[PDB]
């Protein structure tokens, strides 16, 4: 159906026109909000990789002062010198249950982020097609007042451009949509208008939160990294004591 | 620089691109996404299927741009100082895309336009549609 | 790199192209479009205007030759760095024709057969024949 | 590939470079010069001004992650497709990034470089730091062809 | 399109070159013809071993040039009308090495200049010289 | 050593200008006028190795005809089916007569392009060095004008301008050294001005000889392919009749 309601003074089209502009801008608007959120989702399966690996690391320095721990069992029992040469095997591994405790964090991330843009996605295109069906209506309105028996709304209508607002927001399309109360409430497009303003608020709080789940993931693969230091040197470090004795007891 | 030679040919050809200016530039668009995806990316909020309807309209923008290119090819840059910013600094489009389009824009002209795309006007077209590459990568 | 109906759609295009003269007209093509491509070929003879380019005999005799090479590649689409291995040595290690010189000659073969096949010519095929000679332009650039 | 007088020249600038600000100089030189790389880095923060990027700790810290690939890549020179195999999907296949760009990328490097060392990145030298570049400009745009 | 910033910047780091322009050019020159083995070709009657007189006089040709693109910032077109048809009609120098010799000149003012090249300044060279390059290549059509 | 006779009048200053300016060009020229021939010497390699697998095609195209002629030997020579092999396959060896003796000739043309780019080269990097040499003596003529005690020597040295003459042939230059009798006479730069003109002279004498050889090399490859398809469909054709047995 179209909108009903027609264009009663030259203001009124002139607001009708930044309208059919605002609403022709929602198309560039998502586009723009939706992509670096993209940009970030690509990088999730790559970030994963990379904690599977650090705990790949961590299980083999594990692994490295476990055998370290095996040569000195029957060198010194319940004695005072290996009592050192087991510590630093301890150290190791409680810095593991830490870089396994990150590495949890980062797959829990990598589906939100997953999750989130999928999302994002649909609140985009959703935007979008609204946005494109809803102009083409306010067109045709004005159209039809550029035929009008009002010769100031005649011309008011022809001096209007066919436009596309760059600078569009969730913000100054609602205070666009104000200016005309009786189009904004005209059944034919009342709903559709609505599904914009929440689709473009969406879409702005799942770009956000990506952005959030990120920096989060981010933090996690740095303590990840921190624990897989404090691991290795911990392996090395007693596991020195392994290399100096061949020893029996 | 497009001689008074390049000039003609331009507005000729695009004289008998006419009516069809719409269905050309989604046939452009078309070709773009399937030779080279990695356009794509820049549209993730588009329906890019088979003759979709977003791509049908967008088809129709990018060749007005064309139409109004050519109506002001003496001074181009000024004609389209619009675009030259929104893809620049909004859209912040790759430049070695705009390459390309305009290829692409070719493809489509060559399938089109049997008799007028001759060896003389793909040379004055290619001028052409560098230029007007050249403009929208202006504000970098 | 081309996938099972692609390479169905490129093989049947190319058994109807006139391997006698579509191979001058893009040759040509590219000596009109983009001049400076003419540096390697100035003993070609009459190369002043579009119509003597279009008409000279040797234009259009190496064009076959060049086509030729294309008609070989599209053969061998799984083994194009060895099919073009030969010529790789002839236009990089002698010549240094700039490899995107090559791919500009591409993108010119491109619209002479959208230009002669028309809507035949469509965006999937085009799509494939891209494929082409993007790969004919590498297997080239090779020795590089 | 490079000579053996070369792969001796390269190691030897290479081990003076400081791994933690060199990087960030030239990812951060790269988002000043070609600015519409920046669509990628639009989580970073402030890049308004070049002394906004140039200070950016993202940029820096970013910058000294690419920089370990090129360490990385350096050494085995021998196998450089192998090297930045994990990269060139990341590149590639995930964000898609136009290889011009990691090109712009080498050799903004090796203007810091000759900025840095000055009559030290002698044209030989220069010549040399040119193949490194354009490998690892190739290994990662391996996955595209 | 040079801002008024930017035009500011190329006459302050071209200011800093002064004497020093045909010393430059024929290292500009050397660098391209080591990194960039294909450019060489333009000049088979060249002697163009190290440090050679005859890339020693052509770089100081190169520089000049510069120097005198830069004086004519706002109006690069006429400055260089001479070049841009020799380089496009008599030599027929291919367009893509155009962008070689530009990158090879940033790499001399890098090695130079280090307080003057800054990213600021670094960003403005680039503009300067592909704005060369653009005219130098403008008469090939 | 520098030119001792000094430039007389304001005339006279202007014909070693614009000889200057000619002398610069030479460099150009040579540049201009060698490259080429250098592209054609660049296709030398390719074509011998083209025409060396023409000769191993057709020596291929008569072993299998030879064999052919073989098989059909238990049999008098009045048979049809006998006789046409055995005559198909002389077809092919008189055809492999001509491929043998136009490879002969690609051969004699890669030597003689070889050997006439490797000689213009050094005459176009001969007439750069004394042209761009002597171009130095007669600036530092100039230069010395720019001091002269008379007003207008003077003057005409200062409004005297450095440039390089893009259009510089043999021709150009003799012309522009015709202007100053007194210079290109002169001791200190007549043989250098002398060595220049015959330089340029054999050096477009050696960069057509290549365009020569060229044409007449092509035309080899062309009649050794002829002659390949001839001795192919002859030697096939001997296939066809010794597999009827
Ligand atoms: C032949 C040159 C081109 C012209 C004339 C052109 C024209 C334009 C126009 C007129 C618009 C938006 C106008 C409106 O909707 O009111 C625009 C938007 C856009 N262009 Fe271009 N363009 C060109 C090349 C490019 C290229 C190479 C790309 C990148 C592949 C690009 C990607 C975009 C994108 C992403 C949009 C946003 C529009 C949306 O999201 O709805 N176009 N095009
Ligand atoms: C891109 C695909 C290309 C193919 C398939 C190709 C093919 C070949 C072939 C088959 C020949 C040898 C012809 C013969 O036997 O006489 C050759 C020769 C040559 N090509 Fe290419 N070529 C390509 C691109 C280039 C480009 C872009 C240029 C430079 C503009 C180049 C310049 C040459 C030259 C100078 C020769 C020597 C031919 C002669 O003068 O006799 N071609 N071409
Ligand atoms: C050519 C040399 C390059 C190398 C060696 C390289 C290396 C890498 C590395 C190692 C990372 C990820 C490191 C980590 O997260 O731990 C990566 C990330 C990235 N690279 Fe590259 N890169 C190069 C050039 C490019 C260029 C030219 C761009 C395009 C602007 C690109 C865009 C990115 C992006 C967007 C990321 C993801 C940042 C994020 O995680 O949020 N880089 N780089
Ligand atoms: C980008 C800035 C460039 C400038 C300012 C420049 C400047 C010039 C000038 C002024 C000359 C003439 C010298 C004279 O008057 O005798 C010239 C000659 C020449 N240029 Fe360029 N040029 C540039 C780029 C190029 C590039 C990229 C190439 C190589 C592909 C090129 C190759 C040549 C050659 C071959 C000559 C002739 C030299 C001779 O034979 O004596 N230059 N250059």
């Amino acid at each position: 159906g179209e909108i009903k309601v027609e264009l009663e003074d030259s203001d009124d089209v002139a607001a009708a026109c930044e309208l059919r502009a605002q609403l022709a801008g929602v198309s560039i608007a998502s586009g723009i909000l939706l992509r670096p959120a993209v940009i970030r989702n690509a990088t999730t399966e790559f970030s994963r990789k990379k904690s599977e690996d650090i705990l790949a690391k961590g299980g083999a320095a594990v692994e490295r002062a476990s055998a370290a721990v095996d040569r000195v069992s029957g060198l010194d029992k319940t004695n005072e010198t290996a009592q050192k040469v087991r510590k630093a095997a301890a150290v190791a591994h409680h810095a593991l249950e830490h870089v396994k405790e990150e590495v949890e964090i980062v797959a829990k991330k990598v589906n939100e982020i997953i999750e989130l843009t999928a999302g994002a996605t649909e609140h985009a295109k959703g935007a979008k097609a609204n946005g494109d069906a809803s102009a083409v209506k306010v067109s045709n309105l004005l159209a039809r007042a550029k035929e009008s028996e009002n010769q100031y709304v005649k011309e008011a209508a022809e001096e209007c451009s066919e436009s596309t607002n760059y600078d569009v927001t969730a913000k100054s399309l609602a205070a666009a949509l104000d200016k005309l109360p009786g189009v904004k409430e005209d059944n034919a497009v009342k709903t559709t208008f609505q599904s914009i303003l929440t689709s473009l608020d969406n879409l702005d709080k799942d770009v956000k939160s990506v952005e959030q789940r990120a920096e989060e993931l981010e933090t996690a693969l740095e303590k990840a990294e921190r624990q897989l230091e404090k691991a290795e040197k911990a392996a090395e470090e007693a596991e020195t004591e392994s290399s100096k004795v061949e020893t029996e007891s | 620089v497009l001689s008074p030679a390049d000039k003609t040919n331009v507005k000729a050809a695009w004289g008998k691109v006419g009516a069809h200016a719409g269905e050309y530039g989604a046939e452009a668009l078309e070709r773009m996404f399937l030779s080279f995806p990695t356009t794509k990316t820049y549209f993730p909020h588009f329906d890019l299927s088979h003759g979709s309807a977003q791509v049908k309209g967008h088809g129709k923008k990018v060749a007005d741009a064309l139409t109004n290119a050519v109506a002001h090819v003496d001074d181009m840059p000024n004609a389209l100082s619009a675009l030259s910013d929104l893809h620049a600094h909004k859209l912040r489009v790759d430049p070695v895309n705009f390459k390309l389009l305009s290829h692409c824009l070719l493809v489509t002209l060559a399938a089109h336009l049997p008799a007028e795309f001759t060896p003389a006007v793909h040379a004055s077209l290619d001028k052409f549609l560098a230029s007007v590459s050249t403009v929208l990568t202006s504000k970098y | 790199h081309l996938t099972p109906e692609e390479k169905s759609a490129v093989t049947a295009l190319w058994g109807k192209v006139n391997v006698d003269e579509v191979g001058g007209e893009a040759l040509g093509r590219l000596l009109v479009v983009y001049p400076w491509t003419q540096r390697f070929f100035e003993s070609f003879g009459d190369l002043s205007t579009p119509d003597a380019v279009m008409g000279n005999p040797k234009v259009k005799a190496h064009g076959k030759k060049v086509l030729g090479a294309f008609s070989d590649g599209l053969a061998h689409l799984d083994n194009l760095k060895g099919t073009f291995a030969t010529l790789s040595e002839l236009h990089c290690d002698k010549l240094h024709v700039d490899p995107e010189n090559f791919r500009l000659l591409g993108n010119v073969l491109v619209c002479v057969l959208a230009h002669h096949f028309g809507k035949e010519f469509t965006p999937p095929v085009q799509a494939a024949y891209q494929k082409v000679v993007a790969g004919v332009a590498n297997a080239l650039a090779h020795k590089y």
